[PDB]
């Protein structure tokens, strides 16, 4: 479409200029123009898909959880200002992981076959359908959020039988699905359990691992403590 | 609490 | 215009949402709207205007350097891509500052008539033509600097002969025009001299400030001051 | 060097 005159290549040169500019609006036009040429996308090009995205919606979620702050606070009269503002904060954020979600069901999980591949588009579809659901009121709410878990779910289950209890992915992936049980679901001891169990198993295959992935694993794991800490 | 930051290539 | 069905005071109070929010491309928009409205800004709404544009045009310009930078150890061919983006986030950049100049001309200058009005929006005037001439190079550049010029200098007259030496305004234009005469006017020995005379005069007329007037005074005397650390 | 940042209300 928008990106249609532009060379896939340069698109990818371009996200990754825009990314070293902090033009993270950019950076996610270029990656969805990309997409949009219809190639399946390397490791490399998928995070520059998600780290543009991720930022994007990031921004978006900070400014609706501020406004949001005011509108709960609100209810002397303000007039109708603060909700109409989070309001329209609400609707850009919807767009927004509406867009995504449309990349991943148009083609990219479908053309998916190898395991990283797959598992880290369902992890995004999860993600993007718990953006939703951080922000969902309405008759469809119960249905994002099972969205939401079956798209972990089913990543959960790939990453279970084809890759290593390090794999930076499939780390990911358990972390945002705890943080799925423990903020949207309501199901804390579900997290707690999912933290703990995915930290002790990569502890025990960290043997296994290179000094670079080694450092790569820890970190992520040490997100997994974190959270425990907080949580227990 | 945190989910994965994911904001940096 | 574009804000042409939203109540004045709602605007505002949009603005001042959109700032608390980081939102600072929907704060411009806000802003621009409440100057479109007609009337002239209070003191309070005139730093709302300048908070929004210097955030959009800070971000443009942070982003133009990273991308000038990488343009400049370019010229293994990395063919047309870097120029390209450069060139975008340039036509952005000049198109906000164009916005902004726009907005003083039509018609915010001419109503101005209390100092205080006056030379805030002869600084704002100077500052978006100095960006304008960070990154101009063809026939007009010479004039873009004199443009900036000419409305720092009207600026600074009526600021010696309205304002008291420690007015924020006063201070924060002689810091604006001194940097403008160090990296863009090629005065490095101008820069020093106007940082230091403002310095002293500010220095001389502390003692007839309350406490509160006092910090804001000397916090602007400080940037002063740490230029002149750097430039001599 | 350093232009007020001017980026608070
Ligand atoms: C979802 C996710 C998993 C792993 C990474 S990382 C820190 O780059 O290994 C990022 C995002
Ligand atoms: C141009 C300018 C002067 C003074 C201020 S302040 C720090 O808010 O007194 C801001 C901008």
């Amino acid at each position: 479409g928008a990106m249609g005159s532009m060379e896939r290549a340069s698109l990818i040169q371009k996200a990754k200029l825009a990314e070293q500019a902090e033009r993270y609006e950019d950076m996610a036009a270029f990656m969805k123009g990309a997409v949009e040429k219809g190639e399946e996308l390397s490791c490399e090009e998928r995070n520059l898909l998600s780290v543009a995205y991720k930022n994007v919606v990031g921004g978006q979620r900070a400014a609706w959880r501020v406004l949001s702050s005011i509108e709960q606070k609100s209810n002397e009269e303000k007039g109708p200002e603060v909700r109409e503002y989070r309001e329209k904060v609400e609707t850009e954020l919807q767009g927004v992981c509406d867009t995504v979600l449309g990349l991943l069901d148009s083609h990219l999980i479908k053309e998916a076959g190898d395991a990283e591949s797959r598992v880290f588009y369902l992890k995004m579809k999860g993600d993007y359908y718990r953006y939703l659901a951080e922000v969902a009121t309405g008759d469809d709410k119960k249905r994002i959020i099972d969205s939401a878990r079956s798209a972990y779910q089913e990543a959960m289950d790939i990453s279970k039988k084809e890759m290593p209890p390090t794999n930076p992915i499939r780390l990911g992936l358990a972390l945002n699905f705890s943080v799925f049980h423990y903020e949207i679901a309501n199901s804390p001891e579900e997290a707690i359990s999912l933290a703990k169990t995915t930290f002790d198993e990569a502890m025990a295959d960290l043997h296994t691992l290179s000094e670079d992935s080694y450092k790569d694993s820890t970190l992520i794991m040490q997100l997994l403590r974190d959270n425990l800490t907080l949580w227990t | 609490a945190g989910s994965i930051p994911g904001r940096r290539s």
